[PDB]
RNA sequence: CGGGCCUUGUACACACCGCCCGUCACGUCAUGAAAGUCGGUAACACCCGAAGCCAGUGGCCUAACCCUCGGGAGGGAGCUGUCGAAGGUGGGAUCGGCGAUUGGGACGAAGUCGUAACAAGGUAGCCGUACCGGAAGGUGCGGCUGGAUC
RNA sequence: GUCUAAUACCGGAUAGGACCACGGGAUGCAUGUCUUGUGGUGGAAAGCGCUUUAGCGGUGUGGGAUGAGCCCGCGGCCUAUCAGCUUGUUGGUGGGGUGACGGCCUACCAAGGCGACGACGGGUAGCCGGCCUGAGAGGGUGUCCGGCCACACUGGGACUGAGAUACGGCCCAGACUCCUACGGGAGGCAGCAGUGGGGAAUAUUGCACAAUGGGCGCAAGCCUGAUGCAGCGACGCCGCGUGGGGGAUGACGGCCUUCGGGUUGUAAACCUCUUUCACCAUCGACGAAGGUCCGGGUUCUCUCGGAUUGACGGUAGGUGGAGAAGAAGCACCGGCCAACUACGUGCCAGCAGCCGCGGUAAUACGUAGGGUGCGAGCGUUGUCCGGAAUUACUGGGCGUAAAGAGCUCGUAGGUGGUUUGUCGCGUUGUUCGUGAAAUCUCACGGCUUAACUGUGAGCGUGCGGGCGAUACGGGCAGACUAGAGUACUGCAGGGGAGACUGGAAUUCCUGGUGUAGCGGUGGAAUGCGCAGAUAUCAGGAGGAACACCGGUGGCGAAGGCGGGUCUCUGGGCAGUAACUGACGCUGAGGAGCGAAAGCGUGGGGAGCGAACAGGAUUAGAUACCCUGGUAGUCCACGCCGUAAACGGUGGGUACUAGGUGUGGGUUUCCUUCCUUGGGAUCCGUGCCGUAGCUAACGCAUUAAGUACCCCGCCUGGGGAGUACGGCC
RNA sequence: AGAAGGGGGACCGGAAUAUCGUGAACACCCUUGCGGUGGGAGCGGGAUCCGGUCGCAGAAACCAGUGAGGAGCGACUGUU
């Protein structure tokens, strides 16, 4: 508009706000995974959901899900989190990738077998 | 106030010629008696002449039809504005409508189109594409 | 009380048994303030100042030259001042953290009190402002129609 | 403490490219540049070997080549919630210092320089050819390679030398590890490795100097973690395999089933054929018209032609032997999106990017089967671009969706009517130079093709010089009246300010009459009165607002403005063409004006009336209704600076059917037929409507149409016009 | 607010004959005066800069503010 007006003030683009916190430029990041429960969805969506309170090295605190059914995990796991978040939580934008250091891959999981962590057979 | 009146005549004849007027009437200057020349040659209106107004000189041109009530304008604009001039070499003139429409260029052999331009070797300002 | 036709208003469409506002209570999270407190950063002023360059002094040392053979000439060691990093002192600036206590916000649940708005929403509604009130809100003054009436 | 040299050191003689002074001769771009002369001063060196034409040196200088130093135009992040920064700072003189100009430093003198085109400051960051993405413009990024810069444990400084951030040099301070006999010393992997530590995560303490580049020596030769390679990581790109031709009774098994069958499926069994890759065996490299020795070479050179020299490496590659033989997994299948049935589970497990699925029949969870897409890869994450025309230059918008500042004036800036001549800065044409190499594109060439490489041609958009041009923009010197302003004559108006002043009405007071009600409501009550109320008459006090005119109207930038008179005063409109001659438009900031409420001081206070109180209503009633009633409303002077300050529509200008009102002028025809009719034109102000525009509503000559100039503003909703800071 | 917190301070010499600023004499010029123009002697004052010298110490003895931060109350000077 009036071609002047941008010479004196360009377009500036809108500030893209960061999608992902707590890890700082890193795909995957490892915390010490205190305080792992159960929480409930909103008000569509009842069940119960299984997030950890991790301990991320970037020294912060976040929540993550844990994919699949059943997990080892209680208190002081050393986990490895990545990235996504689930739809029916608030606070949860973070994921423990199951097949990890003390993540070991879900049991009896013959489909599609890459995600939540599993050899093939023996 | 009154800036570019260039871009006041090629308004003149979009607003005249959607209103399907005969004939327009303004104030001449001697960019817009080359204007309508280019127009004229270019085929896009009939006859321009000039009064004896009541002060400066003023140029009357008719606008041509064709044998029902088409117009013998699709359009025109403004290109070059006082508030962004815009210029062009000879190498990397403006296409109008790919060609069947034509861009009046200012260079220093004068005002003369695109395909004078090309042909010629210089490009320069350009002021509007009427096709 | 219910029903039908036309028009009007509507934020209702599960269609007024609709929708919907705000406190209060419960939970979670982000965040503001806060006596104070813990850090960082960059300067500034002054003090002390290494090495080091520079400017002065230089009895102690001395192979290149002269010489009257006595020595001399030329140089060196050593000593002081200016500037100077670091350090010290001080008062500010500035960026952060924590902080008893406190304030609002957002999201949550089938909680409590009302019913403020949407129909003339039951006192038309909104705007600014002022005062008042548990809370939505009420009222005054001016304004608007994003309301009405003749 | 003795003793010994040198191409180490010192002293000399001569030697112009030191100097000074005076001059010539050429050129300019000013300090200035070169070639010379005269005179007076000055400064350099060196030797080492020999088969008897083995050879290495040195010094003074003129010019090249190369490297470098410095300076400058342009370009390249965020931020004003950073507006005042600068004193050796700005300049000069005389000096010093430097290789060199230079406040680079110093004595003196003056008081200048930078900045809203963003100084100073805060935050972030190595930069680039490039790389990623995109149709491009753009956006992200700066990793391999290459160029430039900076640094070398942290901080400060000098030395040698042509050349110094002097990584593996020196001096000092500081921090850290080690030895000491405690006095004292040593060290700096961001070189090649490699170790520990952080992380989600990135490797061998290998070989060769075979080649090239480099260092040194007459040379052979020695050094080179440069370099060539080699090992490990699917880390990425490319290439190739894990068989092929037949092969139905369309076999078993599996799955589904409407129980007749379908599907896996020529896919299998079987027959037949050939061995890319892997296996064994063997030969065996190019990279070396190279590097040295010994025959001959007329000497420099050259080969007839003989020995020997490759880390890669017995590697790549050729050939023989054997037989399908040793070699496939990953993801997904509701829509985007290509790919479906069954069983197990039953808001549970769980899936998911999105919107959604699962609560007894799940194409959406787990398993099976089938299928799809890939394939030594397939998925998840993270990051970036795209889609996103959702920062819009290309390429967006602001009446109601987010968006016109409340209004105006005006600073910087942006922008600018008609015409003449010139400059040629922009613009534009051409050439020259540069725009390294590599990268990207085109064409060939070779590694078995490919990835990769090489060559030739584009790219290198930009910049500098010369020669053209002046149409447009810009500068200059002019001109014109059309925009703008002035003058003159008229005109309309609630435009503003001050003073005085008028009447109605309300309230109160004084009196006259007069008696029992008045007031108020949906109905009441509180309340007023019986001490004389309400009512009615007369007089008086006071405050506020100015009925009828009055309108749909007029005026004002907006907010707003009307009882009358007087005084002062602003703007607007029309006409004449008398004057100026583009003086215009807009306007970041800024300044002024700015309803009502509110605030300060002082007045005033009838009526009304936030608060308050009572009454009523009500479940409650902090309300609506009633009764009172304080601030306030009014005045003067300041402050506030906000409104649905709205046409929810910024200003200016030009153009684009009309129809009909109304307000203010001017002008022509029946002109005296008065008719104060008809027409034209200027400026308003409304309604309706065409084209056009719009999501629609609607706007529509007073645009939300068609265009141009300038400004303000928006980028999903909340959080929030809030916090923090700052200004008032 | 003298916020706080710092620095300099003595003597001698030079700058220094007009350094500078105060006061203004002999002898020259002009409307004749307790007059005016210049002129600068001696006499005092202050400040700076440079160099040197001395001590433990230069404000020299005597003299001569402690400062900062947070509350309560009272505004304040005053009065009892
Ligand atoms: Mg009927
Ligand atoms: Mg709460
Ligand atoms: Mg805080
Ligand atoms: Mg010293
Ligand atoms: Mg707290
Ligand atoms: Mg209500
Ligand atoms: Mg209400
Ligand atoms: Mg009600
Ligand atoms: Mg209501
Ligand atoms: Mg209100
Ligand atoms: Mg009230
Ligand atoms: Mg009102
Ligand atoms: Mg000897
Ligand atoms: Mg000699
Ligand atoms: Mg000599
Ligand atoms: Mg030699
Ligand atoms: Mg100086
Ligand atoms: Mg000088
Ligand atoms: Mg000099
Ligand atoms: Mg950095
Ligand atoms: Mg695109
Ligand atoms: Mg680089
Ligand atoms: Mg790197
Ligand atoms: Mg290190
Ligand atoms: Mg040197
Ligand atoms: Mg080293
Ligand atoms: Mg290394
Ligand atoms: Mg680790
Ligand atoms: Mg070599
Ligand atoms: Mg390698
Ligand atoms: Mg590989
Ligand atoms: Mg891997
Ligand atoms: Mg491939
Ligand atoms: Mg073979
Ligand atoms: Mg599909
Ligand atoms: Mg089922
Ligand atoms: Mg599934
Ligand atoms: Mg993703
Ligand atoms: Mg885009
Ligand atoms: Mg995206
Ligand atoms: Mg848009
Ligand atoms: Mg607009
Ligand atoms: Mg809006
Ligand atoms: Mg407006
Ligand atoms: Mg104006
Ligand atoms: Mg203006
Ligand atoms: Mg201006
Ligand atoms: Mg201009
Ligand atoms: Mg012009
Ligand atoms: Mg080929
Ligand atoms: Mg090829
Ligand atoms: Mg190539
Ligand atoms: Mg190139
Ligand atoms: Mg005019
Ligand atoms: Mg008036
Ligand atoms: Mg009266
Ligand atoms: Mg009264
Ligand atoms: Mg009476
Ligand atoms: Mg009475
Ligand atoms: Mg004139
Ligand atoms: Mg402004
Ligand atoms: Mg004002
Ligand atoms: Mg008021
Ligand atoms: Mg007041
Ligand atoms: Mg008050
Ligand atoms: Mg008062
Ligand atoms: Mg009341
Ligand atoms: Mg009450
Ligand atoms: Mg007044
Ligand atoms: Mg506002
Ligand atoms: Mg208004
Ligand atoms: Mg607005
Ligand atoms: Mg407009
Ligand atoms: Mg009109
Ligand atoms: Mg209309
Ligand atoms: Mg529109
Ligand atoms: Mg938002
Ligand atoms: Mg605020
Ligand atoms: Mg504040
Ligand atoms: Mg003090
Ligand atoms: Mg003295
Ligand atoms: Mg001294
Ligand atoms: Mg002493
Ligand atoms: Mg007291
Ligand atoms: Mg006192």
């Amino acid at each position: 508009p009036t071609i002047q007006q941008l010479v004196r003030k360009g377009r500036r683009d809108k500030i893209s706000k960061v999608k992902t916190a707590a890890l700082k430029g890193s795909p995957q990041r490892r915390g010490v995974c205190t305080r792992v429960y159960t929480t409930t969805p909103k008000k569509p969506n009842s069940a119960l959901r299984k997030v950890a309170r991790v301990k991320l090295t970037s020294q912060v605190e976040v929540t993550a899900y844990i994919p699949g059914e059943g997990h080892n995990l209680q208190e002081h796991s050393m986990v490895l989190v990545r990235g996504g978040r689930v739809k029916d939580l608030p606070g949860v934008r973070y994921k423990i990738i199951r097949g990890s250091l003390d993540t070991q891959g879900v049991k009896n999981r013959k489909q599609a077998r890459s995600r939540y962590g599993a050899k093939k057979e023996k | 106030t009154m800036t570019d009146p260039i871009a006041d005549f090629l308004t003149r004849l979009r607003n005249a010629n959607s209103a399907y007027h005969d004939e327009v009437s303004l104030p001449h200057s001697k960019l817009k008696a080359n204007i309508a020349q280019i127009l004229k040659n270019e085929g896009y209106i009939s006859d321009f002449r000039t009064e004896d107004a009541r002060v400066g000189k003023s140029l009357v041109i008719q606008l041509k039809y064709g044998p029902s009530r088409e117009r013998s304008i699709a359009g025109l604009r403004r290109v070059s504005k006082p508030g962004l001039r815009v210029y062009a070499k000879s190498t990397n003139l403006p296409r109008v409508l790919g060609g069947l429409g034509v861009a009046i260029i200012s260079t220093s052999s004068g005002l003369l189109t695109d395909r004078q331009a090309a042909r010629q070797g210089v490009g320069g300002e350009v002021l509007a594409y009427v096709w």
